[PDB]
């Protein structure tokens, strides 16, 4: 399942941390320098974070247009997927 | 021009103000998972640009006042803003750069801007793709009608063509009512009243009764005349307007629909064209006859093809039909959601190689095979927390292909 693989990079990141940038996750999850990242990796790891919020498990914040996104944990996201 | 941005408050699923950002994007796809607010997106969309296809309950409810506003760029390129807002009572204001408006005044605005809400020539729902496959070809001609301005005249050629009919009988009968007179006369006159007279007013009867006869006759004859001249113009002008679309139309639907059924295995496509169904001086009385044929198909009703490909002919009709007034943008509902993986790939390349400056493309998209090749992306999840949608961007242009 998609949702399962972001969930588990998720957890790692941001069991540390309180935050991590998408485009970090997304260099992650595509084991690849960002240079090299394709628009389809890009998009289907960016509906995955839409779907881990939406079922409560993630927060999303974005404060510019096209700006960086940050991802932050919440207590579903050690309970899910 | 085109839209930089649909600005929403409280509007359905948006609790406060939201953001639909599209900036210089030229092709942007919005996406989200089931039931995270992506499918009110079209409902904001077509809301704030006027089209009618229940207001009170369009404000957001946790379970007040709601708008949304258009953010548009012409070629100058100046700043438009359009803002339809739901008041507490549930009635529409208008307001243009931030100033109120009627509603008439504001279609005109969207209208200099060719956003043409009597021809819908700037969105596709997805009921139009059911309605287009399943129309008769009276229904068809009817549309045609619709978005080339010649139903507009509909009803007056129809009073006109009525005046004409009783008008003509009217002469008729007064004429026959002259001829008889002047057959009275003949016999009146081999009467030889200059004898009688001799040795009567009644003869002042038959002059004034005549000569009412005459100026009776001459009246229909003149009031036919202007009905028939009335009537013939305004025939003319509805055969013009009509004329003019389903040129074009015709001429289009041949190749956007090979545009949308070329493959590697069928590199030609399929074949479309458009048809009076019968002979006729006056087409927009006829039934216009869409007939469709994917690569190595070949029979007469289209009710045999799939429901793929009845989609895709669809589809080629409402983009032929369209370009015919063509918008500054172009909104796609989710129609990927129900196609195959090789329609949406023709979709994609249809998109790809028209979304830029003077069409600008705004796709529902739930298929990634789609929304991945877009030049941006609004992502809409759910807040289930502060019971709200969100939304995020993402400029995919910044990322390589393959």
């Amino acid at each position: 399942k998609a949702i399962v693989q972001m969930a588990k990079i998720l957890r790692k990141e941001l069991s540390e941390e309180k935050e991590v940038i998408f485009t970090d996750v997304l260099k992650s999850q595509a084991n690849t320098e960002p240079e090299n990242i394709t628009k389809r990796e890009a998009s289907r790891g960016f509906f995955d974070i839409l779907s881990l919020a939406t079922e409560g498990c993630i927060g999303l914040s974005q404060t510019e247009a096209f700006g960086n996104i940050k991802i932050d944990a919440k207590p579903a996201l050690f309970e899910r997927f | 021009g085109k839209l930089i941005r649909l600005e929403l408050f409280n509007f359905k699923s948006y609790k406060g103000h939201h953001t639909l950002l599209f900036g210089d994007s030229y092709f942007t796809s919005i996406i989200g998972p089931n039931g995270s607010g992506k499918s009110n997106s079209m409902d904001a969309i077509s809301f704030v640009l006027g089209i009618k296809s229940n207001l009170r309950d369009l404000i957001y409810r946790g379970r007040k006042t709601a708008w949304v506003m258009a953010v548009y760029e012409d070629d100058a390129g100046e700043l438009h803003r359009w803002k339809r807002t739901i008041t507490a009572n549930g009635t529409s204001e208008y307001r243009i750069n931030d100033r109120v408006v009627n509603a008439q005044q504001y279609n005109e605005a969207l209208e200099k801007e060719n956003i043409l809400i009597k021809a819908r020539n700037f969105l596709v729902f997805q009921g139009d793709v059911e309605a287009i496959a399943s129309q008769s070809p009276q229904d068809l001609t009817r549309l045609i009608e619709q978005i080339s301005g010649s139903l507009e005249y509909k009803e007056e050629y129809e009073r006109l063509e009525e005046e004409v009919r009783q008008a003509t009988e009217e002469q008729a009968y007064k004429l026959q009512r002259r001829r008889a007179a002047n057959s009275e006369i003949k016999q009146y006159m081999e009467q030889s009243p200059g004898l009688e007279v001799l040795f009567m007013d009644r003869l002042d009867h038959v002059r004034k009764q005549l000569e009412q006869t005459e100026q009776e006759f001459e009246a229909s004859k003149a009031k036919l005349r202007q009905a028939r001249e009335s009537f013939q113009a305004v025939k003319q002008k509805r055969l013009e307007l009509f004329n003019k679309a389903f040129t074009h139309i015709q001429e289009q639907i041949t190749h956007v629909y090979k545009e949308l059924t070329r493959s590697e295995a069928y590199p030609l496509g399929g074949q479309a064209y458009l048809d009076i169904e019968e002979d006729t001086d006056t087409p927009f009385l006829s039934g216009v006859k869409y007939h469709a044929m994917p690569p190595l198909k070949r029979f007469r009703d289209m009710e045999h093809l799939s429901g793929g490909e009845k989609t895709m002919a669809a589809l080629a009709l409402l983009f032929a039909i369209h370009s015919y007034q063509p918008s500054p943008f172009f909104v796609l509902d989710e129609v990927d959601a129900a196609l195959d993986n090789a329609n949406v790939e023709k979709i994609k390349k249809y998109i790809r190689e028209h979304a830029g400056p003077g069409m600008q493309f705004i796709v529902i998209s739930l298929k990634p095979a789609l929304f991945q090749a877009s030049e941006s992306l609004i992502g809409v999840y759910r807040d289930q927390e502060a019971n709200t949608s969100r939304t995020l961007t993402l400029d995919l242009r910044k990322y390589r292909h393959h």
